DNA sequence: TTGAAAGCGACCGCCAGGGGCACAATTTT
DNA sequence: TTTTGTGCCCCTGGCGGTCGCTTTCAAGTT
C-alpha cells in the first residue's frame, strides 16, 4: 500500500506549470524524497481521490510518469545510503 | 493513523491548491515555511493557540477532519468539528432512555462496571496485593439508583488514588486528585491527558451522530456534554492513566517542570514533545481486543464503542464495555 | 446583549491586553481599528475568510463563545465550540418538545401562520387579490390537530400557485410547483431557490446548537433536515418568492434558461452569477415588525435564537412578517 | 529481482564527475527510464558486481540515494501514463 | 538475456563498464544506442560488423562468448572467453575415441535421442517409419553399418515432410552448404546458429570440440559438437521453422537472387530470431525432471552431464519428447 | 609460408575485393599505406588493440584462419577462430603423446636439454664457471627414465642458484630459488618475472590450438597449464635471468623493494613501471647467432617453438630447443 | 577520407524557491 | 503603526545529459 510516484516533464510554459502545480499536490498525499520524486504510503481510497486527479490534468502526447506499488515486506529492503529510509508515523510539533 | 500536534503559537496554516504550508521561523528569516499533507491525516490538536487561515480551515473539513484546541496546560477547552450525521432516531432514542431511569440504571452499572475493573485489573498489572475493589466492582449491581453510585465511582476513586504513591515511588508526592489548578504537578500531566482525551471521543461521537450533551451520568444540567463523560470515563484509567505510569517508569523523572505566579506546576517545552510520543505510541497499539480476536487499536475502540452504543439503543444489543486483565 | 459578526475577508482579529481589537482596512483606505469588551457577547459569526488570532479563539473558548466560520454569501462551512454550553436543555427542549404535541402543535401553528400571510401579503405586493384579505390566518391558530393542517398547506399553495400565471404574464408559464425535476423553468428557480435558502438557515441553526435533523412539522426521515424546513416556510413566500418577480420584470430570460436537453432545465452560468446580484442585495436590507433595524439575513439568526428561548426559556414564538 | 535506483547529486564539477560517470554505468546493467532513474532488471551476482562499485564510488556526506527491490507480483501492479511498461528480453537489432 | 547484430556498418565500442553501438542512418549519419553489459550470457554477429578490440577484453573479463555468422546463417567461428582447466576429463574424452567399444555405446544414445524425437515430433506434429528404424540401432555391432543409418533415416525424415506442410512449399532433396531451397538455407541458417549455444557449453564443461565420437575428428571439423548438435538440430531448429510457417515469414521474402542462392530480407531475419528466443524461452517438464530447465539450459546440461559419464561414469540418456 | 602481425594500436585492416590493405598511422605522416595478399596467410597476430573491421573477419573466417588479441606488451586475451580448423589430430598427437612415454620422454628431455645447456652458455655469457662449458647436457639424451631426470633438474637448480651470490655481489642475498611467498626480494622478481613469461607463453599456445593443461612434464593437475611450463623451462634461463642481472648492475636497489612487511618483499610500483623497460627491450633481439635465421625476435621466437611443436605431433618434426 | 579508451571543460532540457500582482458568492429534492 | 488563497511572469540557482575537446595506452601476487 506504499505507493511511490515519479515525475519527469518538459519545461514548457504549459508544462512547467503542470510540474509545479504537481508538486502543491503530492506534497499534499506524500513526502518528497527527490526532485522528480515523491514516496506516499497511504491507504486505498485516498488512491481514488488521487488517481482520478492526474487522469484529469495531463497531457499523455508530452508528458512521462511511472508508478509502484510496495509492500512491507518490500519496502524493508530498500537499502539506502545518503537519506533515510522511509516511515509514516503521527507527526508532533 | 497519522495524527498532527501543534506546539507553537507563532504558525500559521495556509493552503495551497490542495495541502498545507507552516510557517515557524518568526523573522529570523522567511518563516520557515514547511509544507504538509492533509489527505493522509484523520485528526488534529491545537495547543498554544496558534493562528490559522480560515480559507484552510474549510478545506479540512470538506475532508472529515477534526480540529481540537487546547492550552499550554493541556485542558481541553473546544474543538471544531466537521459536517455530523443525519440520524434523529438515534438521539430520540438516546433521549426517550435518558427520562426513563430504569434503562438508565441498567447502562451505568455497565460503564462502571467496566471501568471499576478497568482499575483493578490495572493495579494487578502494576503489582498490587489488594486494593480491594472487586467487591467494589460488583457492588454496583446491588445498586438501583444514580445518587447510590456517583458516591461509589468517587469512593472508588479515592480508593484508587490512595493506592497510587505506593505505586509510583520516592520521586513524586501524590495523595488524592484535585479539581483545582494542578497544585500537583502530576494532577497538572492528568488534565494534559485527561483534557486532550476528550479528542478522539469528542469525534467519535460525532461519527454516530450522537449528541455530546445528553448523558445518562452527568446530568446535562451544568452545560457539560456528558456522553462524552460517561464514555471518557472507561478510558481515564487505563489509557491516560496507564500513559502516565509508562513514562514515570523511565521519562521525565523530574527537572522537566515550571512553577510560576501560582505554585502553578506547568510543564516545560519540548518535554511536552516526548509526551506525545508516547500516546500516539499508546494509539498505535493492538491489544487484540479481548472479546473476540479483532486485534483493533485503542484509537479505533472508541469509535467502534459509540457506534456500538447506538446499537444497543437501536438494535437492542448489549454493551459490553472494555475491560482487561 | 449583542453579538458580533465579521463580513469582510480583509479583516484581522486579535486579542490586546484581555480585550479584542478589530483591525479594518477598505476602499480608499487601511487599517481602521477599533477595540471591544468581552461579557456583553454569547456569539461571534465570520462571514468570508478573514485572517484571526489564535490568541483570541482561546480567550473565547476559556470564556464560552462559540466561533462560526462562512462565506460572505452566508454558507455554513464549519464552527468551534467549547466546553462548555447551554445547549443541553436546549437539545432536550428541542426534545421533550417534539414528543409533547401540545408545544409541537402550537409551534407548528406558528411557522404556518408566518407563511400564508407573508404570501398573501405578497400578492398584496404586487397587487394580485387587491383585497382587505384576512389571509385566513386565524383558521390556522383555531385547529386542534395536525393533519388537518398539512392538507392545508397543500390548499394555500395551490391558491398561491394560481395566482402567479396572471401575475406573471404570457412571457413564461406557471400552472403549479414542480419540485425535482422540474421540466419548467421557472419551477427550478424555486426548487434552486428553496435550496438556496437551505444554507443561510443551515448556518442559522449551527448557531443554536440545534440539531437540524430533529424536527416539529417535517416528519424525521432519511436524515432528512426538519428543523431547517420548519423554518424555511415562513422565508419561501418572501425571500425566493419575492427575488423571482424582482427579477423577471427586468433581465432574466429563456436566453438565459437552458432548454430541455434531456430532462433538465439547468441555467447558464452566465444567469447563475446574476441570480445572486438581487438575491444578496435583499439580504441587505429590512425595516422591522416594534421598529427595529435588521437585514433579512440577520432576521433569521433571530427566529432561531428566539426558539431557543421558546424552548430553553419558555417564550413565544412570533414568526415573521412583511 | 527488479532493482530500481535513484540519484540526485549535486552540480559541483567534484560531484557531477560521480554523476556523469554513475549516468554511463547504470547504462551497463540496466535501462534508463528518467533522469535521475534506471530499472535493473537481473540476477543477484550481477548485484554485488555492483553494489561493491557504488560502496567503493560515493561521498554519501554529500549524496543521495534511494534504492527499491521489485518482484514480479509487485511489477504486475505498476502503472505508467506516457512511457511503456517495464520489459528485460534478449536485444535485437 | 542475448544480445543479436544484423548491420555490417555498425561499430561497437566500450564505456566505462557498458557498451555503445554506433549506428549510421544518414539524418547525422551516425546513433550512438547504449547498451548494457552485466545482464547477457551470449553474443551473435550476422553481419560482419566493427568492433573494438578494447571491448572484447571487457566482454570476456565477463565470461561472454562471441559468435560470427553470415547475412545466410552459416557458422563461421566464434572467440571464447577464459578457458577451463580440467585436462584429466579431455583425457578420459580421448581414452574413448581410440576403444570404439566406447565410443559405440556412446554413439547409439545419441541417435536415440534423435531418432525417437524425429517420430515423436512426426506425431506431434501428425503423423505416422521409424520407431522400427530406432531401436534397431542397438541391433548393430560397428558404426560404419550405423553412421550410413542416419543419412537413411535422415532422408526417410525429410521426404516425410511435403504431407506435413502443404503445397506452397518443395522439398525434394537439400544440400548442406547450398541453398538450392529457401529452407535448405534455412538449415544452413538454423544448423549454423545453432552451434552459438553447443559451441558455448562445451567451453563450460571444458570440452575439446575437436574430439568426436560420431564425426571423426579428421576432418578439420568439431565433432564433439557435432556429435552432440544432433539431439537438438531436430528439436530447435526444426521445430521452430514449422512453428513460424505457420502463418509468418511464408513468401514475399527469400529473395532468389545469386541463381543458386537463397537470402532473406531484414526484417525477416529480425523476425526470424523471436521465434528462437521463443523455445529458448520456453521451458518444458524434461520427464525425469518433470518440471523445469529451458531448452537453452539443457543443452549445457547435457555437456556437464556427459563430462560426469566420463569422469563420474553416470549414464547418458539423450533428450526424448512425446 | 608465413603470418600477420601488429604492435602498433593505430591500425585499421580493410578488404579489397578478395584481399586485405593495411593502413598504419605511423608518426608523421599517413606512411605504410602497404596492402597484403591471401594464400601465404594461416593465422593472424593483433598485439595491441587497433580497430578492425568486421569485414575481414567474415572473410577471414570462411577459410580457417585463426585472429589472435593481445596487448602491447603480448598478455592475451582472447582470440577469434574458424570453423573449419584442423587442431584436432593436433590435440591427438598431443595425447597420443601423453599416453605414449617414449614420445613424452623423447620430448621432456628436450626441453630440459634446452634449459640447462643454455645456463652453461649463460654463465659463460655472465662468466661464471670456465671456459669451454659443454656440462651435462649430451648427459641426459644418455637417460631412459623420468625420475632419473626430474632429480636431474632439481640437482642442476640447484646446482645453478648457489652460483650466485658470488654473481651478484653484496648489496643483495641469495640463497636458494624461494616459491610464493619470497623470503628475498630476489626471488620476487623471478615468480614475478616467471610470471610475465607465462604470459607471452599462455598465449602461443592458444595460437597453436594447443590445450595448455595437457602437458608431458609437469603432471596434470589443479588446473595447472603443463603444456606452458614445461615450455617456460627454455627460457627461465635465458629470459627471466638475464634480465634480472641486466638491471641489477643498474637500476633497482633496496631502495624500492618494500623491507619486510608481513615477510615478504614486495616491489613499489615505481619500480615496477621500470623493470619492463629492460624486460620488453629483450623482447626486440635474438639475431639467432645460427644463421638459420636472422630476423626473430624473442617474444616471436616463442610461437615458433609452439608452432615447431604442433608440427613434431602433427608432421612428426624434431622439437630441437631454443639455446643462446 | 585516418585507429580507443577514459578525462575535462562548455551548451540546452529538468528541477525548486523566491518575489510581485491580478483575483474573491453556488443546489439541483 | 498592519497583510487572506490563486496563477502568471522573470529570474537566480541547485540538477541532468549530450556534444566536442587534449592525453593516455602496455602488469602476477608460483
Amino acid at each position: 500500500m506504499l505507493y511511490l510516484i515519479i515525475y519527469d516533464v518538459p519545461a514548457t510554459k504549459a508544462g512547467n506549470k503542470r510540474r509545479t502545480r504537481l508538486f502543491d499536490l503530492l506534497s499534499g498525499y506524500g513526502k518528497w524524497r527527490q526532485f522528480s520524486v515523491f514516496e506516499c504510503f497511504l491507504s486505498v481510497k485516498q488512491f481514488a481521490k488521487l488517481q482520478t486527479a492526474m487522469e484529469k490534468l495531463i497531457k499523455l502526447d508530452e508528458d512521462a510518469v511511472c508508478i509502484y506499488v510496495l509492500d512491507e515486506n518490500t519496502v524493508q529492503r530498500t537499502i539506502t545510503y545518503g537519506t533515510p529510509q522511509p516511515e509514516k508515523p503521527g507527526s508532533i510539533i | 493513523m497519522s495524527t498532527l500536534y501543534l506546539t507553537q503559537p507563532d504558525a500559521v496554516l495556509s493552503k495551497k491548491h490542495e495541502a498545507f504550508h507552516v510557517a515557524l521561523k518568526q523573522e529570523d528569516g522567511s518563516w520557515k515555511k514547511q509544507p504538509i499533507p492533509a489527505q493522509t491525516l484523520e485528526d488534529i490538536v491545537l495547543l498554544g493557540y496558534p493562528s490559522i487561515t480560515g480559507e484552510a480551515l474549510g478545506y479540512a473539513l470538506e475532508l472529515g477532519l477534526p480540529v481540537h484546541y487546547l492550552t499550554q496546560f493541556g485542558k481541553y477547552v473546544g474543538s471544531a468539528l466537521p459536517s455530523e450525521s443525519r440520524n434523529g432516531q438515534l438521539r430520540l432514542a438516546q433521549f426517550r432512555a435518558h427520562e426513563d431511569p430504569i434503562q438508565r440504571l441498567d447502562i451505568v452499572k455497565a460503564f462502571v462496571k467496566g471501568k471499576v475493573h478497568n482499575q483493578y485489573n490495572l493495579l494487578y498489572r502494576r503489582g498490587q496485593v489488594d486494593n480491594p475493589l472487586k467487591g467494589r466492582g460488583k457492588l454496583v449491581m446491588r445498586q438501583q439508583t444514580l445518587e447510590q453510585v456517583r458516591g461509589i465511582e468517587g469512593l472508588a476513586a479515592r480508593e484508587y488514588f490512595a493506592s497510587w504513591q505506593e505505586m509510583l515511588g520516592h520521586e513524586w508526592t501524590f495523595t488524592g486528585r484535585f479539581r483545582r489548578p494542578p497544585t500537583d504537578p502530576v494532577n497538572a500531566l492528568l488534565s494534559f491527558g485527561y483534557g486532550l482525551l476528550r479528542t478522539q471521543v469528542t469525534a467519535a461521537v460525532h461519527i454516530a451522530g450522537l449528541d455530546p450533551y445528553i448523558g445518562f451520568l452527568h446530568e446535562t444540567t451544568r452545560g457539560q456534554p456528558a456522553m462524552i463523560l460517561d464514555l471518557m470515563e472507561e478510558f481515564r484509567a487505563l489509557v491516560a492513566d496507564s500513559v502516565v505510569l509508562t513514562v514515570l517508569k523511565q521519562r521525565e523523572i523530574q527537572r522537566q517542570d515550571f512553577t510560576e505566579s501560582l505554585g502553578a506546576f506547568r510543564l516545560t517545552d519540548s518535554a511536552t514533545k516526548t509526551f506525545l510520543g508516547a500516546f500516539d505510541r499508546k494509539l498505535s497499539s493492538e491489544f487484540k481486543h479481548p472479546i473476540f480476536n479483532y486485534k483493533c487499536t485503542y484509537r479505533r475502540a472508541i469509535e467502534l464503542q459509540a457506534r456500538l452504543l447506538a446499537r444497543h439503543l437501536q438494535e437492542g444489543v448489549v454493551y459490553e464495555p472494555l475491560v482487561i486483565r
